[PDB]
């Protein structure tokens, strides 16, 4: 039904109740509204319409405040059709924000304080504080630094049409490659260079030919556009007791609750300590109670380990079994120390969450997160006492007090044996014999082996406190670290906070560029930490909060996982702080979420029809749809996820299309007058197929390219947009000129790359072909991608060649097995030209396989560091040290230079055999 | 844990144990998606009763209000002459209380609606904690037989044709 009856709450007690249309705006419902009070009681106390303001109840159960009444109410969206009016003076600021915030977010903010916790009151008070201080710091700073900060700089690692802001004539002037941004603006300093139709500015010390749009015009073959901004429309858009406890610890074990166990089976709950993955101490076990809903075991359960033996992140964790007289049923882990330092006491309620068939079965889950299952209605949990230890209460040293101990408290073959010991092979496993060793020249480690601290704290025995002080006192005097080697110490392997501090700290060398190139990873090292005011926090809203792109991409990244419990608390309040310190950008994000929610509505709706109706049709039916009030102005002018920077103006609607294929990805296009000749931007929209390895793999395929073009090979690929939005959903950018093998292969191909750029150019379109077709060869090829045929790899008319819908990779496949290197004989075709035996090109060709895969392996500990990371993602296909084996396989890591090299030319030849 | 003598019959059982091993894996990854579902819906109608109240709460604020500033109006303009707007004042009220109740009634229906559909959750819970040991077992009988299998020497062309 068009329209809805809607209850209006005057001020004065008085109730009135009619309907509206929803596509009406606020404003108008206010002037209706009077002209109904007229006729009722009390109206001549009340002030005129402009003094009040409208109340109503949102989708997330808050009351918000109606401040802007151009809002439809469609739109507005409230609960109940229930609109109340208040005073419109009322300290609305802190008000409009956290309203905005809740509904952009997904999660109501009161979910927060219903929650009675002081960690998480902690944070929020001194997150939304820096957040706050932040951005008062970027206002306060000017035209130069704002600008910086809203969109930094887009560089690699002819002429030129400039013109005056505010004018539809323009002078065509000419410059070559090499000239700095103040030469340009000569031919000054008040004024800022910009790419047209796009939120893309040159400037700073670099030259031309290092910024991205200078070189993205040379390989298409067109003219740049360019355009001279005033600080006037630059600032425009700115203004709008100790560890003597000899104790062994103990833990009572009291009662279970809302077990959903099988009668006839028997309940146990078993039990450990962990420190990350090792264990401090053997597993206890429970007595077999029956089976209860509500069980009762009363059990003092005693560990081999002490007190004043616990380090600072030991971890008990609990499992839930069933047995007839193995059926995992729930698991829960829980921090020994707490978020003040404390260790804990008294009775707590352990929430659990329930078990996973994995295709081995761990005794019990540490990995876990310690983050309780919000779902307490309906969860099992685990009621149990720490008991108390002391008669005032005690905290984990502090490191004057830790540095004490190594405050008070050298053979030359002792040396030789530790310099061949550790300079070896990747890892594996040390004997006891030399984790000793190890532990010995533990200073001489610290001295000439800074790099192998990694190997130095897993020989560390945590079980034991002297060892630790020992530890973190040579790591408080340890050397800055390599970027590389502090993604090592980011894994779960190393959960001490004195680890994750030092890691954070030599991280901080990384250029913005740089750390964006980890941002997905990083994100999910922030799933394994223990609490929620952690130094990677911390580290990730303040370089967000200094440069929009990063803090763009954050906010993405954590909200698409907003549907997830484990993380759902945490990610919740990040976004919240990022958003206090980022208001301005929470409009971009609020236009882009509305676009989102009116796109998945509209997938909605050619999903239901594709099943009646033939495709023809339907298109236009989903035409209809957008061309509506609502979903025109929703869908129009908006900056896009996938890149901040472009702007995605007109939809449209004729060109907007679907694939009637399996989860129907809508196809939208978009025009904007501002852009230029190829100004016209896409984006598919998909929801059901889960994103993340598909972004992943772009997301990898991008670092080849990268450290390709570094080392001075440009393969010439296509590293297209991939961002997850939400649950199961999000956009892949539209490449334009392209089509997929199946569509042009139905002797063929060579007659489709030449009809798009003859003559001269086709030699060029040869030369793309061959480079982008090397590069993805040894891509897919390291990474172990699966699958590959003619409707999943698309040719660009420049030639370019590049691979799409990633839905397998690292040998994985059916329900497993190495990935042979892969040269199509069709392929093979084009790069030889037409002729049969051309050495000349093939020779060229494979010495590009070769030089690809050879830099690929100089950064070889990268990708496996990056992937090492990634196992906190929780993809089926990435989830153990056998996964990251592959590349360590495929990189032919063990192996010399010489040893891979060959191995490589072996699978190249074996790939070249199996083309025939 | 093998029961059986030769090769052929070994595979034969093989063969019935990674089908049954199959088709229970999928009865549980059917039910996880039911599970997770009707979590999700149970996490949505557990917002929309926390929505339900705080209308509720904003009409009795209305409620107290009317209350309040009735008595202080009448009071301010006597009651004497002018009555005429007492009864119109109060048969709004009338309607208030009575949109309230309507409201009220809402909320009750979807309690109803939510304690059914908590039930139906647990019964999916429970059919899921008792197929996980069958699953788990049936793996590990697999995997003994692929073993046995193995360690005869049987020729992985076989044991594929087993696995198909
Ligand atoms: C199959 C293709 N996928 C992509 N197309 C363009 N850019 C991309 N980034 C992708 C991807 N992934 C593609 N995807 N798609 C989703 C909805 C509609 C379509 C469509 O029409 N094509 C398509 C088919 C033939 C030729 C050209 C396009």
């Amino acid at each position: 039904n068009q329209s809805v009856v809607v209850d209006f709450l005057l001020p004065t007690g008085v109730y009135l109740n009619f309907p509206v249309s929803r596509n009406a705006n606020l404003s108008t419902i206010k002037q209706l509204l009077w002209h109904r009070a007229q006729y009722e009681p009390l109206f001549h106390m009340l002030s005129g319409p402009e003094a009040y303001v409208f109340t109503c109840i949102n989708q997330t159960a808050e009351q918000q405040e109606l401040e802007d009444e151009q809002r439809r109410l469609c739109d507005v969206q409230p609960f109940l059709p229930v609109l109340r009016l208040v005073a419109r003076e009322g300290d609305r600021v802190k008000k409009l924000i956290n309203s905005q915030i809740s509904l952009l977010i997904g999660k109501g903010l009161h979910e927060f304080d219903s929650l009675c916790d002081p960690e998480v009151n902690d944070f929020r008070a001194k997150m939304c504080q820096f957040c706050e201080e932040a951005a008062a710091r970027r206002q306060q700073l000017g035209w130069e630094a704002w600008l910086q900060y809203s969109f930094p700089l887009q560089l690699e690692p002819l002429l030129v049409n400039v013109k005056f802001e505010g004018s539809e004539e323009s002078f065509t002037f000419q410059v070559s490659t090499k000239d700095v941004p103040l030469a340009l603006m000569a031919c000054p300093e008040d004024y800022t260079l910009q790419v047209n139709g796009r939120h893309e500015y040159l400037y700073g010390s670099y030259p031309l030919c290092q910024f991205q749009y200078i070189c993205s015009c040379l390989h298409s073959g067109l003219t740049p556009h360019l355009t001279m901004v005033h600080s006037s429309s630059i600032l425009a858009m700115r203004d709008e007791s100790l560890w003597s406890l000899e104790q062994p610890f103990r833990i009572e074990l009291i009662q279970g609750s809302k077990v959903n166990a099988d009668e006839r089976m028997k309940l146990v709950v078993q039990a450990g300590l962990f420190h990350g993955n090792e264990m401090l101490c053997k597993t206890v076990s429970s007595s077999e109670v029956s089976v209860c809903s509500e069980p009762v075991w009363k059990q003092r359960l005693e560990f081999d380990i002490n007190i004043c033996d616990l380090p600072r992140m030991a971890r008990l964790c609990f499992a839930l079994y069933a047995v007839i007289e193995d059926c995992p049923i729930a698991w829960a882990n829980l921090m020994l120390f707490d978020y003040k330092d404390q260790l804990k006491t008294g009775e707590r309620c352990l929430y659990m969450w329930p078990s996973v068939p994995d295709e081995k079965g761990e005794l019990l889950n540490p990995t876990g997160t310690v983050r309780s299952n919000p779902n307490t209605d309906s969860a099992a949990a685990l009621l149990i006492c720490l008991p108390e230890v002391a008669p005032h209460p005690v905290y984990y040293p502090a490191l004057e007090k830790i540095l004490e101990l190594g405050r008070h408290s050298v053979t030359e073959e002792e040396q030789l044996q530790l310099r061949e010991i550790l300079e070896r092979r990747g890892s594996g496993e040390l004997y006891e014999h030399e984790k000793d060793l190890v532990w010995k020249l533990r200073h001489e480690v610290q001295e000439h082996f800074p790099e192998a601290l990694a190997r130095l704290l897993l020989v560390t025995k945590w079980n034991k406190h002297e060892d630790v002080a020992q530890m973190l006192y040579l790591l408080c005097s340890w050397p800055e670290l390599p970027v590389l080697s502090a993604l090592e110490l980011l894994d779960f392997s190393f959960p001490d906070c004195h680890v994750g501090s030092f890691a954070i700290k030599s991280l901080r060398k990384l250029t913005d560029d740089e750390l964006f190139q980890y941002l997905l990873q990083l994100v999910q090292v922030l799933k394994y930490e223990s609490y929620l005011d952690c130094e990677l926090t911390k580290f990730l809203l303040d370089r967000a909060l200094a440069n929009r792109k990063i803090g763009h991409f954050l906010f993405w990244h954590l909200r698409s996982e907003m549907h997830v419990p484990s993380v759902a608390l945490r990610f919740g309040l990040i976004l919240e702080a990022y958003c206090r310190g980022s208001t301005h950008h929470m409009k971009v994000l609020m236009k882009q979420g509305e676009a989102l929610s009116k796109l998945k509505a509209l997938n909605d709706f050619v999903k239901l029809s594709s099943q009646k109706t033939p495709k023809p049709q339907t298109k236009e039916l989903m035409h209809l749809c957008m061309r509506q009030e609502a979903y025109l102005e929703a869908l129009s002018h908006l900056q896009s996820p996938l890149d901040p920077s472009t702007l995605l103006a007109e939809v449209c609607v004729e060109q907007c299309t679907f694939m009637d294929s399996k989860m129907k990805p809508l196809w939208i296009m978009y025009s904007n007058e501002e852009a230029g000749s190829g100004g016209s931007v896409g984006i598919i929209f998909k929801n059901g197929d889960d994103l993340r390895q598909d972004m992943l793999t772009l997301q990898m395929i991008q670092l080849m390219d990268v450290l390709w073009k570094q080392e001075g090979l440009d393969l010439r690929m296509t590293p297209y947009g991939c961002l997850p939005t939400g649950d199961r959903t999000g956009l892949i950018e539209v490449v334009l000129r392209s089509d997929t093998i199946a569509n042009i292969q139905l002797d063929a191909l060579l007659n489709w790359l030449k009809s798009k750029n003859p003559g001269e150019a086709l030699d060029r379109a040869i030369e793309e072909f061959t480079l982008s077709c090397a590069g993805y060869c040894v891509a897919t090829y390291v990474l172990g991608i699966g699958d590959r045929h003619s409707d999943n790899i698309m040719i660009r008319e420049s030639g370019q060649l590049f691979h799409i819908d990633f839905g397998h990779f690292l040998g994985n496949f059916k329900t497993r097995e190495r990935v042979p290197f892969i040269l199509t004989y069709d392929f093979v075709h084009v790069i030889q030209q037409g002729k049969t035996n051309n050495s000349e090109k093939f020779e060229r060709f494979r010495g590009y396989c070769e030089r690809a895969y050879t830099i690929l392996r100089r950064h070889g500990l990268l990708f496996l560091h990056l992937f090492a990371l990634m196992r906190a993602a929780g993809l089926p296909e990435l989830s153990c040290s056998k996964d990251i084996q592959y590349l360590k396989d495929s990189l032919a890591l063990g192996k010399t230079e010489e040893e891979a090299l060959k191995h490589f030319r072996v699978k190249f030849n074996e790939a070249l055999r199996e083309s025939w | 844990v093998v029961k059986e003598d030769n090769i052929e019959a070994v595979g034969k059982k093989l063969h019935e144990y990674n089908t049954q091993f199959q088709e229970k894996s999928r009865e549980y990854d059917r039910l996880y998606e039911d599970y997770t579902r009707t979590s999700q819906e149970i996490q949505m109608k557990r917002t929309a009763i926390e929505a339900f109240n705080e209308t509720i709460k904003i009409f009795e604020e209305q409620c107290q209000t009317q209350e309040r500033y009735s008595k202080e109006y009448i009071e301010k303009f006597k009651r004497e002459g002018n009555e005429t707007e007492i009864q119109r004042i109060m048969h709004n009220y009338e309607k208030l209380k009575s949109r309230i109740s309507e409201i009220v009634d809402s909320r009750r229906r979807l309690e109803e609606d939510l304690k059914k559909q908590a039930a139906e959750y647990r019964e999916i819970d429970k059919r899921m904690n008792s197929i996980k040991p069958d699953l788990i077992q049936l793996r590990k009988t697999r995997d003994q037989y692929l073993m046995w299998l193995t360690q005869k020497g049987v020729r992985q062309k076989k044991l594929n044709e087993w696995l198909g």
